[PDB]
């Protein structure tokens, strides 16, 4: 039994497309939480062994000085996005010379979202929607602002947004320990301590990423000392 | 059931699946609402949220500066629609030196939608709109559908739980040719107003409006713009 | 309008068969029959002309082409594929002409003719030919007599039958070859080996025969071929 | 209108609405809508018909499959 | 006239149904049944069913007398990867 | 055989005060020995604080300055915001190069308030080059008016004088003395002139008249 | 059984059944009748109102094809404006390669080819869409044709479209046509939609005509409001009496 | 229905006869049904 | 030409090909790889060797670059074609930058190679995984271990293919660093992880070595057999713990 890969369900949207959205449910957690004083980018990274390196992987890459992103579902397929928004943002920096709005790089990922198309197209289109949600979190003209963006192309800004195999639980957690007036010291501490619960091993400064980017400075991944800092706290 | 998996099928019955379903992505969109006068049209547009730490999705986007529309489906599609007529729209200032008329516009929209729907393995587009524009024919609204017909209106509705806008504008119909600007936007709100569930209703933070008019150049009102007329709305009672 | 399907017809099986040529070499056995001799100095191509009333005119169609000056066919199974094959041979030839201008060795066009068949059980969406060419010629000296396939093989004889009994024919044809005849028998022992799978009166427009000695490849005339039906020629 | 006369309805209720709101719906689904109603009508703890209890109903005996991703509008 | 769907359970269910099963077994104190339902993706009910027995089971094999944190962490490897190799739920959901 | 050039002259000018941006330039449009028109000016506003002066090949000023007026509405789509004039100008300057090898040929002057709320001024060259300036004039006159700018506004080559900036109404006056006196002396500057002066509040525009020889 | 998925699969009995469905997709759409006289065509289309909020006269059925040259559709109403552009296109480049307006007899055999192309492949869905062209000329006179999802165009002096195929060519039947002039014939047009319209199967109607002919100069109008009326009100009269 | 048919009777109405369970294999349509088939306490007649 | 979609989306949130692909893998022969502090051993066991074959053209440790080589454990056929492209890009970045190439980047490139042909049309997914294994502009070394999938990991050891489960099982207890200490003890304890997972002894195990700044030696057999006797030497000598 075959269809097409640009069915629509009776039901009325698009068979691969609401297929998609469950390979997220299968990946890593991520939990962003926008503030005044800066966005901060929490990933959990998920090791299998103890024979790998905690370092080669990534799930917080930079996109540029001043948008960060985080990466749940199937890492591989974000590859490709991921360098589609860099040769955008620096497009926009080449032509209008300027910084890009957090909003325009997530919408010019986004236009590849829906792009597969088994035949009309080159022989070189996409065959199968990405498998993959972000969390671009960037500063700019309009302070700080985080925005999600799943497979569907539908992009959406957040004041807290968690995605992965703990979107369900951490998300209902959020709406509870979140509130306009934070500053970037609490939030950082509030999410690791939802972090913590929704993980399988222990919360070490092996197992997770942190990453900020504030008004007054660049995208900043911090290493395996200052992690040691924030979790002594808690 | 072997009838649905393609544009290219007809049905013994004589329609397409794939085209009836479409439209049903069109049902699961959120509530809008067009309507006229003879100086002005207004799009109004219930947004939505999908949690409570979100914004909403922007349900009107600005084409060119006498023309809106209202999306109600997949935004994907949306934002490949809306590329295209602002394209549309950038090739007739840049050759004729003049605003492309609505009704001209529609029919290329019409023209590209159409393809799809008669290629192999190719979908139609999962989106309805809304256009709300004004030339010099005054106001116009038109419905644009995935099934590639459109319409012109004097006041339409799409999206979810529509049918119970289209009856209040049914009713009302006579009254809107001879409204001011503001009165008219009443109506909009109170028919969108009969598309919730009975239990809320419409604030500042998920309420859209859209006008465009003789003199005013097409705007989008959100937030604290639309206080103005949310104030002085009538009280809806059950 | 269309673009073309891409993907082959012709599978594999888990036998190991690719079953679209095994089915193709069944209409070939449904055709007319076909018997090649070659002889020690020519070669005869003869074949039971297809026709069903007295209405059709029996000199408007031929079952045995001229490719070149010193080339022929005649097959065995579906007619429109043996016009294509016959066209694209008759370009292969042209295109050899006009390189080295000399005329295409009948080794060399059997060798092109079957690529040109191989190349429609492995391209997309495509059925193979339905046909079994006979090829005759003869150059440099010697005749030749081949056979190629739907499959795309082909097969160097000494004498043949193709087409409806092909089984009867060549073990009839097995014992009556003793080489070392003259050109005239092959055409005799060719006429008698359609025969023993003839149901009818062979008279001189109901079969065609081709030769193919020094002087060049030829269609015997009707006349010519009503005295060869001496039965005893 | 036809299988509503055997119970209580409101005057609030619209048929020339529902009507156009199912479509494709036979003889056999009309009928269970009425049904559908009074069974939200129920469940709910009243008596009467409502024009929100037919809207529910046509929603539950119009075949729909459980789409909780339909949040992209 | 009615048309009930059971569709596979979410997060929420899977969570309710591992207290259904496991209760009557002898578990340690600290059993996150939240997160071995994290860790099931779109799983049957039965396929729940069968991850209790073979907890049940490595308990067993090892001769202790009670399952562990660890013993669902490797009964549930077992149980969903390996033999997910062959599962129904993904092509028979479709005529669904 | 066929020249796919001529020269339209035009003059073209423009000084960055500190709160204000003159963008001035005449009218006449002439080819060869004919004047084709009178009016016809070579300033056309961009946004609500932003002037650019085409000058040179009128063929070119046309469709340099519909390829902006575009290229600035598909920005404001995708960005929900206006353009600054600091990216006009490095916008301009890649449409300019994306035809280097059968170039635009125009001189450019854009004239603006940027981001702080400052007079700026972008030069370009056809081939499309800029550096910011304070004042650049350009086109036909630009070796006419170039050195009174560098006197009363740079007050190059002189000693003991004040600095005080430069005032909106000396600008004008300044402006209105200078094309007076290359239309004595130039061929193409004559019969009107708009100034643009561009403010935080809009742009106005004030016409005034040359001599018509 | 699987002779229905594809365009390009004869059924055993001998003929594609996705070409019958799509015909059948036309019979399930309101009405069109045209009826040619002897110095000129008139078009008639039954458009149904199916809300009060579509605006009126708008959304038409009225195709020009080009300056001369009417096409009224019934049928899926999508596939028909595609086709429209179609017939725009040709008749376009005929005026261009050839410098004189187009005669109906190739404009019809044209598009009628051009569906054709579209039953042959299964890359592609046959048009459900049968349509009108009319036409007036001076050298050939008023000529009306007729295609349909085939592929098929034939000569008429009149014919009908649509769900009402059946009742509306009887009417045609019953009436004489080689000698009335124009003007005559709108009565005629308004009258029969008005008795082979249900309104116990629809709502109401709004009644769409077209001239082509000796009254306009070889052009192709609407007819004018004024004569609309009286063609109504006279197709009343034939309903009350 | 069977516990309280006073209830459906007083309001005007008859509920619905049939119900279709179905679902992917191993998700509760027996089960739920293993389930209605004692606690009714009515005649209970499946056929396989 | 032939533009279907191969690799799509399950309904239960897969992707069947990349994840059949993973069982071509799974009936490939076992390879390991441990790095040291001056020397990286990546050992692939058996050679395949019917006592006909040549052992010059069974080898499945090829060297793309010159301080970067690669084991892999799949489908021959693919591999082969992954090796080229690895090949040719190693050369394609001396010219554009002076350096040669990093042991990460030659390997972003065959993932992101393996990662295109599970999202594009006509193609199956490369069915191979790989170990890449060199050492840095630094001195340093590094192992990479890419799939079907296109991800990668680095490791301090690991293993692929078939009977990797099990051998993994042997590399978290004995790899430390009372291992790998010296260049003797870190080709010990490659060889003595593929015995457990080798039926005929040690005359079936071909292993590569590199070290530091020369390029790769592949041992020859004999070197292999001295090693494999002091592996049983040093289990008769466990027998002074037993008494
Ligand atoms: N929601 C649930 N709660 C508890 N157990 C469940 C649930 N769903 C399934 N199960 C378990 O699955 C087992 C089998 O389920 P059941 O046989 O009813 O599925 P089914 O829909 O009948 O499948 P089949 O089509 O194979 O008959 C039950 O014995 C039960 O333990
Ligand atoms: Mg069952």
């Amino acid at each position: 039994y075959d269809r097409g890969v640009n069915t629509f369900s009776p039901e009325g949207r698009l068979f691969q497309v609401e297929y998609a959205i469950e390979a997220i449910k299968l990946g890593s957690t991520a939990i962003g939480i926008q503030t005044s004083e800066g966005v901060c980018l929490a990933v959990e990274k998920r090791i299998t062994s103890p024979l790998m390196e905690p370092s080669s992987i990534e799930k917080i890459v930079e996109i540029d000085a001043h948008i960060g992103c985080a990466m749940s579902g199937l890492i591989a397929d974000a590859k490709t996005l991921i360098d589609k928004a860099r040769v955008e943002t620096q497009n926009h920096w080449f032509t209008y010379n300027e910084t890009m709005t957090v909003e325009s790089v997530t919408q010019a990922v986004s236009n590849l979202a829906l792009q597969f198309g088994e035949e009309d197209a080159d022989p070189g289109a996409m065959s199968r929607p990405f498998g993959v949600a972000l969390l671009f979190g960037g500063v700019d003209e309009k302070g700080p602002q985080l925005f999600h963006m799943d497979p569907s192309g539908t992009f959406v800004q957040c004041d807290a947004r968690a995605i992965g195999s703990a979107s369900e639980g951490a998300q209902s957690s959020l709406q509870e320990v979140y509130h306009k007036s934070m500053t970037l010291k609490e939030a950082i501490k509030s999410s690791l301590i939802i972090l913590k619960q929704v993980m399988e091993e222990k919360l070490n400064a092996t197992n997770i990423e942190l990453a900020t980017v504030q008004p007054g400075q660049n995208f900043h991944m911090f290493t395996k000392e200052e992690l040691e800092e924030v979790i002594k706290d808690i | 059931n072997q009838y649905d998996n393609d544009v290219t099928v007809w049905s013994p019955q004589g329609r397409i699946h794939q085209i009836e379903y479409a439209m049903e992505a069109v049902k699961q969109g959120s509530a809008t609402v067009g309507l006229k006068s003879k100086t002005h049209a207004v799009l109004v547009a219930l947004k939505r949220a999908q949690s409570e730490l979100a914004a909403h999705q922007k349900k009107i986007l600005h084409v060119d500066n006498h023309i809106g529309i209202s999306i109600a489906g997949l935004t994907a599609d949306a934002r490949l629609l809306c590329n295209f007529m602002r394209q549309e729209c950038l090739d007739s200032r840049f050759v004729f030196d003049r605003p492309l008329p609505v009704s001209r516009l529609v029919s290329l929209i019409g023209s590209k939608t159409q393809i799809p729907t008669q290629r192999y393995g190719r979908r139609p587009y999962g989106v309805g709109l809304l256009i709300a524009g004004y030339d010099d024919m005054g106001p116009h609204i038109f419905q644009t559908c995935p099934s590639a017909n459109y319409f012109d209106c004097r006041a339409m509705s799409i999206g979810a739980r529509s049918q119970s806008a289209r009856t209040y504008l049914e009713r009302h119909m006579s009254e809107f040719m001879e409204c001011n600007l503001n009165e008219l936007v009443k109506h909009g709100l109170r028919a969108l107003r009969e598309t919730l569930p009975a239990e809320q209703d419409l604030t500042t933070k998920n309420v859209s409006i859209g006008i465009v008019g003789k003199d005013l150049e097409f705007t989008i009102y959100d937030d604290d713009d639309v206080s103005p007329f949310l104030e002085g709305l009538e009280e809806r009672p059950q | 309008a269309e673009r073309g399907y891409s993907f082959s017809l012709t599978t594999f099986s888990p036998s190991g068969k690719l079953v679209q040529i095994e089915y193709a070499l069944a209409a070939v056995a449904g055709g007319a029959p076909s018997v090649g001799i070659k002889a020690a100095n020519g070669v005869v191509l003869a074949t039971e002309k297809k026709q069903k009333s007295i209405l059709y005119d029996e000199r408007s169609v031929h079952k045995v082409e001229p490719i070149t000056k010193h080339i022929g066919l005649v097959y065995s199974g579906m007619g429109p594929d043996y016009r294509v094959l016959v066209h694209r041979a008759r370009k292969l030839a042209q295109q050899y002409y006009l390189v080295y201008q000399e005329p295409i060795p009948t080794a060399q066009l059997v060798q092109r003719v079957a690529s040109v068949m191989q190349e429609y059980t492995q391209s997309g969406g495509v059925r193979p030919f339905g046909v079994s060419l006979l090829i005759c010629g003869w150059n440099e000296g010697r005749p030749y007599l081949f056979q190629s396939d739907p499959s795309g093989a082909y097969f160097a004889w000494k004498a043949t039958a193709m087409g409806k009994n092909y089984v009867n024919g060549k073990t009839f044809l097995e014992k009556r070859y003793n080489e070392d005849l003259e050109l005239e028998d092959a055409i005799h022992t060719a006429i008698l080996t359609l025969k023993e799978s003839f149901e009818g009166q062979m008279t001189e427009d109901n079969i065609e025969v081709g030769i193919c000695n020094e002087a060049g490849f030829r269609r015997l005339t009707p006349t010519e071929v009503k005295d060869y039906l001496a039965a005893i020629a | 209108q036809i299988h509503s006369r055997k119970m209580n309805v409101s005057p609030d209720v619209n048929y020339e609405e529902l009507a156009r709101c199912t479509d494709d719906f036979n003889g056999a689904q009309c009928k269970a809508v009425c049904v559908e109603a009074g069974m939200i009508a129920l469940r709910r703890g009243a008596t009467e018909l409502t024009h929100e209890d037919y809207m529910e109903g046509i929603l539950e005996v119009q075949a729909k499959k459980k789409a909780n991703l339909q949040y992209y509008a | 006239d009615r048309k009930i769907e059971f569709s596979l359970p979410d997060l929420e269910g899977r969570t309710h149904i591992f207290k259904i099963h496991a209760r009557s077994m002898s578990v340690e104190r600290d059993i996150r049944f939240e997160l071995l339902a994290r860790l099931c993706p779109n799983s049957t009910g039965a396929e729940i069913r069968s991850v209790c027995t073979e907890a049940g089971m490595f308990a067993i094999r090892a001769r202790r007398k009670i399952a562990t944190e660890k013993d669902f962490l490797e009964a549930v490897n077992k149980v969903i990867k390996s033999y997910a190799k062959f599962s129904a739920t993904p092509r028979y959901m479709t005529y669904n | 055989r066929f020249s796919p050039y001529v020269f339209n002259g035009g003059t073209i000018l423009a000084i960055a005060g500190e709160d204000f941006a003159i963008v001035a330039s005449d009218t006449r449009l002439s080819e060869g020995f004919s004047i084709h028109t009178r009016d016809s000016p070579k300033c056309y506003k961009l946004t609500d604080k932003t002037v650019i002066g085409c000058s040179g090949f009128h063929g070119d000023c046309l469709t340099l300055t519909k390829i902006i007026e575009a290229r600035l509405k598909m920005y404001k789509h995708s960005n929900n915001k206006a353009m600054t004039t600091g990216a006009i100008a490095a916008m301009l300057s890649t449409i300019l190069y994306s035809r280097r090898f059968f170039p635009y040929y125009v001189y450019n002057i854009i004239g603006g308030l940027d981001e702080e709320g400052k007079g700026a001024v972008y030069s370009f060259d056809p081939v499309g080059s800029y550096q910011r300036d304070s004042f650049k004039a350009g086109g036909s006159a630009s070796a006419m008016l170039q050195p009174l700018l560098d006197n009363q506004v740079g007050f190059k080559n002189m000693q003991n004088v004040e600095h005080v900036p430069l005032s909106l109404d000396r600008a004008m006056r300044l402006v209105k003395d200078v094309f007076i006196s290359a239309a004595e002396r130039d061929v193409y500057t004559g019969d009107a002139l708009r100034i643009c002066i561009v403010t935080k509040e809009g742009i106005r525009e004030e016409t005034v008249s040359l001599r018509k020889d | 059984t699987g002779y229905d998925l594809s365009a390009s699969t004869f059924s055993p009995d001998g003929r594609v059944f996705q070409v019958e469905y799509a015909m059948k997709a036309v019979e399930n759409s309101s009405t069109a009748i045209g009826i040619r006289c002897k110095d000129g065509v008139v078009f008639g289309v039954e458009k149904l109102v199916l809300s009060k909020l579509y605006e009126e006269g708008s959304n038409k059925r009225l195709f020009n094809v080009d300056r001369h040259v009417g096409m009224a559709v019934a049928g899926l109403l999508a596939d028909a404006r595609s086709l429209a552009d179609i017939a725009r296109e040709e008749a376009s480049n005929f005026r261009s390669n050839f410098g004189y307006n187009i005669p109906l007899k190739h404009l019809a055999d044209r598009v009628a080819m051009y569906v054709h192309a579209y039953t042959l492949y299964s890359a592609v869905r046959p048009f459900g869409c049968s349509f009108m062209l009319g036409s007036y000329s001076v050298n050939d006179g008023a000529q009306l044709y007729m295609i349909d999802p085939s592929g098929v165009s034939y000569g008429y002096w009149g014919c009908a479209i649509g769900k009402a195929r059946q009742a509306a060519k009887t009417e045609i039947e019953k009436l004489q046509m080689k000698e009335m002039t124009c003007r005559d014939i709108v009565k005629e047009v308004a009258k029969i939609i008005y008795i082979v319209h249900d309104e116990v199967k629809d709502k109401a109607f709004e009644l769409e005509l077209s001239w082509v002919g000796e009254l306009t100069n070889g052009r192709h109008e609407i007819v004018p409001k004024d004569i609309r009326e009286e063609a109504e009100k006279y197709a009343k009269e034939s309903l009350k009496e | 229905p069977l516990l309280h048919p006073e209830r459906f009777v007083n309001l005007g109405i008859e509920p619905p006869k049939g119900v279709l369970l179905f679902g992917p294999p191993g998700t509760g349509k027996t089960l739920c049904a293993r389930a209605v088939a004692n606690r009714t306490d009515a005649c209970f007649i499946r056929v396989i | 030409s032939y533009d279907r979609a191969i690799t799509v989306f399950s309904p239960d949130g897969h992707l069947f090909q990349v994840e059949y692909a993973q069982e071509a893998v799974k009936k490939g022969s076992t390879a390991v790889g441990v790095r040291g502090r001056d020397i990286v051993v990546l050992g692939v066991e058996k050679k395949s060797v019917a006592k006909l074959q040549d052992e010059r053209t069974v080898r499945k440790i090829c060297a793309l670059d010159d301080n970067v080589c690669m084991a892999f454990a799949g489908l021959t056929a693919d591999a082969r074609i992954v090796i080229n492209r690895a090949r040719v890009e190693c050369q394609s970045h001396r010219l554009t930058v002076e350096d040669p190439v990093t042991v990460e980047y030659i390997t972003r490139y065959i993932a992101s190679l393996k990662q295109r042909y599970t999202q594009s049309n006509g193609r199956r997914p490369f069915g191979i995984s790989a170990l890449i294994v060199g050492f840095d502009f630094d001195g340093t070394p590094r192992l990479y271990q890419t799939d079907p999938s296109g991800t990668y990991h680095a490791w301090k050891a690991n293993a692929i293919g078939r009977g990797a489960k099990s051998v993994r099982e042997f590399l978290e207890k004995n790899y430390t660093d009372e291992a790998i200490e010296t260049d003797d003890l870190t080709i010990k304890l490659v060889i003595k992880a593929l015995l457990e997972v080798v039926q005929s002894g040690g005359k079936n195990i071909e292993l590569a070595v590199m070290r530091r700044d020369q390029s790769l030696k592949i041992l020859n057999p004999e070197e292999i057999e001295k090693y494999v006797a002091e592996i049983e030497k040093e289990k008769e000598e466990n027998e002074k713990k037993k008494q």
